[PDB]
RNA sequence: UAUCAUGAGGUAGAGCGACUGAUUGGAUAAGUCCAGAUAAACUCCGAAUGCAUGAUAAUUACCGAUGGAGUGAGGGCAUGGGUGCUAAGGUCCAUGUCCGAGAGGAGAAGAAUCCGGACCACCGGCUAAGGUCCCGAAAUAAUUGCUAAGUUGUAAACGAAGUCAAGAAGGAUUUUGGCAUGGAUAAUACACGGGCAUAAGCAAUUUACCGAAGCCGUGGGAUAUA
RNA sequence: GACUGGGGUGGUCGCCUCCAAAAGCGUAACGGAGGCUUCUAAAGGUACCCUCAGGCCGAACCGGUCAGAGUGU
RNA sequence: CAGGUGGUUAUAACGUUGGGGAUCCACCUCUUCCCAUCCGAACAGAGAAGUUAAGCCCAACGGUGCCGAUGGUACUGCGCAGUGGGAGAGUAGGACGCCGCCGA
């Protein structure tokens, strides 16, 4: 049983009740070994609407931090672009450790969610 | 000499009863089923016996999705 | 050995009627259910 | 664009939908001649009714 | 190794068409294979000798009325269940590639060669 | 005497045979058989019968086939049994047929052989039948 | 009722190396492989019809509420089935239809097979099914074949092939078709209804005609809508 | 007491499931088969996380090919 | 040069052969804290020692699956197979996906 389709499986299983419209979109989170991806997802027409990523963004050493900084991004970018209500994605994730400092932080921030 | 048999139950009158096309009113029942012949999608409930009805007014839609899985919707507005 | 089960302690009087098995449940039920009367949550046990 | 179709046969232990057919198109009684604009439905009518009527 | 067959051109299709070409002694037949689309004809049961026959006589040459001159083999012949009629052949055109597998009459450890025509890839026939 | 070793139900509705087979109508496994030209449940009494004589014919060579098996039980009620009160005494398994059938095939024995020795079968058999052969046969050697 | 649009099917058929039962040969107790094959309570498949909704078209009485009922022993035929023995003028359902509650015509005479739904009168005409030698209305009509058994004009396995065609292999053999022939059979006296007919039989085609209370014509009423 | 291919004897009488049932629903027989007159204080609710059964190799454990298992009845 | 997330019922899947790597993904290193299982295998955290070996992506392959004509046949509606509807299997063949949005 590969991690990918382990994940998978939890990946359909949070999609069987968690979907995006344009009003709440999708807040989609990818981990991988190093950095973390935050996308927001219109589901309805397949359309991204803002994103924000650790690829261009360093200020700690540790990923903890760095996912925080993601979720102040993440924040920021929704609220120029005019969303304040979304729904969480943990994309197969449990939801503790990184993506749980990303959603506390945008909390933090803007996205009343 | 005699038979063993003579037993039967009550027929359900089980089926579908709005076709795809035709329009539903809200709580309209769409299909009695045992288990989910057909699954519930948009703006379509699941009751207890699997009874599917309508959660809106608009037209009903059969639609097919992989393993040739068959899904009721609602279309509204 | 399933029976009628009465829960009770309201404040006229609330109550509940449920099942159990005495042999499997020999004790006394008790669940916390909502009371009509105080508009809360109180505990009701088998009489 | 006109059909006058004439009832040659009786409807005499003919199906009742047959019957229905013949009333739909005006024929009660036999050698009765009817005239209508040949639509799609007038000719599926006639097709329904044909080892009954004769288009003349 | 070489038969030889003329066909008339069959543009008729459906039971009624099928049965009023039976009616006067005759076979539809089916042309496919290779490019080009195919090719419907009528055969006599006169004509066809290839059937009840022996050996696994390869290039029939076909020309249809119709159409040109092609060299096929047999690849399907349809028969009645109960009269043993023929009612339908099929054929399949072989080219210069593309070999065509098909069966060849054994002989005690022998055969009768298939290198022209057909190409390559003799199954068996009668391997009793 | 033909019959299944065990079976899920132990009585069947009476069918319809309705047109002409479509499978088991041309000669495969043999160079020689006997098609049906008739409807008809065929026993396995008769079966066994007809069988009896192909083999006692064409001495002890050749091979013969019997492509049908019967598999429907059949019931019969009994003298001085009124109408109704279930189904009757079960009474043997037959096979239902369709004209166009192929019923017995022999292979290895000469044509004059093969015809008489099915001829001889076929006349213990309750449908007419019609005898044919395979179409790539050599009438010689 | 028809047409069009849209939708869900698991029947017929088929298939089973898709499953579950049954299963036949093999090439190598067990298994694989090849191949052949089966099912109301098998399905990897899957029609024709039927059904639901909407819109058009044609065409007449579909629903609410109220007053009065009768019926709640059905039957035959065709189709799909169960049961029975793929018996019954048998029995139990389903879909139509007719008798019931329906007269008239043909079939010799027959509840429901074939034609056809009777307001009354007529010493008028056209037709249906079915017929045109006499009983008995209308062709001893026209043309071309077949039958020789009065077959006909209203049962089989199995023989011989009597005759006429259409062929295939090589005057003989063999196959497919039409019509006859044997198998063919109980008790008051028999049957094409009878006479009788070699066509006045059978198959085909054509033209006239006969033929009902059907249709039309003429006169006379009645019941509803406009 | 009734049903009843006369009556009696025998069997049956309410509910559930399949087939008979003719691809919507419905549809009979003393037609063909089986069940019920309960159970669970978790076998209920929710969050989270898992995946049976079978064949083979090695010696309950390892390994990789694979809807058969379960869902009290 | 690979990443994320979607639509389209596998013509999209599986598989065999071959090739990647500054970063992207991954394997990989260690359990002080968060957290977890008899087991840091999974889950969770800590930052860069080495690898393209495996996952992953790309290309060729018609191999296993999947799809699938035309013609014919079965069946079937019309109370006659005259007039309409028309499979299943099989055979030709097809197919190693096609369309979006985000990031580099
Ligand atoms: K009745
Ligand atoms: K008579
Ligand atoms: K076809
Ligand atoms: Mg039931
Ligand atoms: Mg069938
Ligand atoms: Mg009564
Ligand atoms: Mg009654
Ligand atoms: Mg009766
Ligand atoms: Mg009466
Ligand atoms: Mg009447
Ligand atoms: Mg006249
Ligand atoms: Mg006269
Ligand atoms: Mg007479
Ligand atoms: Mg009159
Ligand atoms: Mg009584
Ligand atoms: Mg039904
Ligand atoms: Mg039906
Ligand atoms: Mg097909
Ligand atoms: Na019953
Ligand atoms: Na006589
Ligand atoms: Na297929
Ligand atoms: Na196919």
């Amino acid at each position: 049983v590969t991690k990918e389709q382990r994940r998978q499986k939890i990946k359909a299983r949070v999609r069987g009740k968690i979907s995006g419209t344009q009003e709440k979109p999708r807040l989609t989170v990818f981990r991988s070994n190093k950095q973390i991806y935050a996308q927001l997802i219109d589901d309805i027409a397949g359309r991204t609407l803002a994103s924000a990523s650790s690829l261009k963004l360093e200020m700690t050493g540790s990923k903890k931090e760095i996912a925080a900084k993601v979720g102040d991004e993440i924040a920021k970018a929704a609220t120029e672009a005019g969303i304040s209500t979304v729904v969480f994605d943990r994309n197969g994730y449990l939801f503790h450790g990184r993506i749980k400092e990303l959603a506390d932080a945008a909390r933090k921030g803007g996205l009343k969610f | 000499g005699s038979s063993k048999n003579g037993r039967e139950s009550e027929s359900k009158r089980l089926g579908v009863k709005v076709y795809g096309g035709e329009m539903a009113k809200a709580g309209n029942i769409l299909v009695r089923q045992r288990g989910t012949v057909h699954h519930p999608g948009e703006n379509v409930g699941i009751g207890k016996d699997h009874t599917l009805y309508a959660l809106k007014s608009g037209v009903v839609v059969f639609t097919r999705k992989k393993n040739d899985r068959s899904y009721v919707s609602i279309k509204t507005e | 050995l399933e029976c009628t089960e009465h829960k009770e302690s309201g404040m006229g009087i609330s109550r509940y009627i449920t099942t159990k098995n005495r042999k499997n449940t020999t004790q006394r039920l008790e669940l916390k259910k909502y009371n009509p009367i105080l508009r809360r949550m109180t505990l009701h046990k088998e009489i | 664009a006109k059909i006058k179709i004439q009832q040659v046969r009786s409807r005499i232990r003919c199906p009742k939908d047959q019957k229905r057919t013949l009333d739909a198109l005006g024929l009660r009684k036999l050698n009765q001649i009817v005239e209508h604009e040949a639509t799609p439905s007038i000719l599926g009518m006639v097709n329904k009714v044909r080892h009954l009527v004769l288009i003349v | 190794k070489t038969f030889q067959l003329t066909g008339t051109p069959r543009a008729e299709f459906g039971k009624k068409a099928a049965k009023a070409i039976r009616k006067e002694d005759q076979i539809p037949a089916v042309l496919y294979g290779g490019k080009g689309e195919g090719v419907n004809f009528i055969v006599s049961q006169d004509a066809v000798r290839n059937l009840i026959y022996s050996p696994e006589i390869f290039l029939v040459e076909l020309t249809v009325e119709g159409s040109g001159s092609y060299k096929a083999i047999l690849k399907e012949i349809q028969f009645h269940p109960v009269t043993d009629r023929i009612i339908h052949i099929d054929f399949l055109q072989v080219t210069d590639e593309k070999p065509v597998v098909m069966e060849v009459p054994v002989v005690l450890g022998h055969a009768e060669g298939v290198k022209a025509g057909g190409k390559l890839s003799l199954e068996m026939r009668k391997l009793k | 005497m033909l019959q299944p070793k065990k079976t899920k139900f132990r009585r069947q509705q009476k069918g319809r045979m309705k047109g002409f087979a479509q499978r088991g109508n041309q000669l495969s496994f043999g160079s020689f058989g006997i098609k049906s030209l008739q409807s008809k449940w065929i026993t396995g009494r008769q079966i066994e019968a007809a069988r009896i004589a192909v083999t006692r014919y064409m001495q002890r060579q050749g091979q013969v086939w019997v492509r049908i098996f019967p598999d429907k039980p059949i019931t019969k009620k009994g003298e001085g049994v009124r109408m109704g009160k279930g189904k009757g005494a079960p009474e043997g398994f037959v096979a239902p047929i369709t004209p166009g059938r192929i019923i017995f095939e022999v292979e290895g024995v000469p044509y004059e052989i093969a015809k008489e020795a099915l001829r001889l079968a076929a006349q213990k058999l309750p449908v007419t039948t019609k005898f044919v052969v395979r179409h790539d046969y050599d009438i010689q050697n």
